[PDB]
């Protein structure tokens, strides 16, 4: 899980 | 089990700020986005942004950059949004739901408010309604602008039933995949670009509107909407 975009 | 559990109606006046929260318990709080969403009459689901609270960082729709902002608060768990400058614009309900790998599969109940992009990817949905008796079959369309294939070879679209009075649910993820909970009547198939939710042996519980929803790219965008009602 990135901490800065949801993005997958 | 997962709950977000949110503040009660406001009844505000034009011109005027409201902050709203959105409790979380039953999993850790700082490890998963929190996305918020806007339900206002004749306009579907609309995102306005979300935040991840170990980070504390946000990501807006630009279409809420300078109305919408979101906090969060580590030690009662809870996530905040604040509008300013409020208009007719703004009356809505506003959803908190938490982001499991890409799934929206946990709501808030919603907060009542009363107030008395051209790169984005737009998600079409053809049917305002579907009218069918129960036990028959029934499918329903989506399209989106841009492929929603991404390169590790899941394709990002989810479908979503928002019952009467109640908050949407997720019911497909990915194109295909069931969500937990949800009856085996509920199938998604798709080519990228245009999808089908197939519903099964239509029973009262399907009443109410499905939406398709991309979370390929921010922002996060939903179909209009297609009504599934119990026929004339």
């Amino acid at each position: 899980i990135n901490y800065y975009a949801s993005e997958p | 089990e997962v709950q977000l559990q949110q503040s009660g109606a406001e009844l505000v006046r034009p011109g005027t700020s409201v902050k709203m929260s959105c409790k979380a318990a039953g999993y850790t709080f700082t490890k998963y986005w929190i996305g918020w969403v806007k339900q206002r009459p004749g306009h579907g689901l609309e995102w306005i942004g979300d935040i991840h609270p170990g980070s504390f960082y946000s990501n807006y729709n630009e279409k809420f950059k300078g109305k919408a902002t979101l906090t969060a608060d580590t030690s009662s768990s809870t996530a905040y949004m604040q509008l300013s400058s409020l208009t007719s614009e703004d009356s809505a309900i506003y959803y908190c739901a938490r982001d499991y790998y890409t799934n929206y599969g946990d709501w808030g109940q919603g907060t009542s408010v009363t107030v008395s992009g051209g790169s984005d990817i737009v998600m079409t949905q053809a049917a305002p309604s579907v009218s069918v008796t129960p036990g028959e079959s029934v499918s329903i369309s989506c399209r989106s602008s841009k492929s929603l294939l991404h390169r590790n070879g899941n394709t990002y679209l989810f479908w979503f039933l928002q019952r009467p009075g109640q908050s949407p649910q997720l019911l497909i993820y990915r194109m295909s995949n069931l969500a937990s909970g949800v009856p085996d009547r509920f199938s998604g198939s798709g080519s990228g670009t245009a999808f089908t939710l197939r519903i099964s042996r239509v029973e009262a519980e399907d009443v109410g509107v499905y939406y398709c929803m991309q979370h390929l790219e921010y922002p996060y965008t939903f179909g209009s909407g297609t009504k599934l009602e119990l026929k004339v």
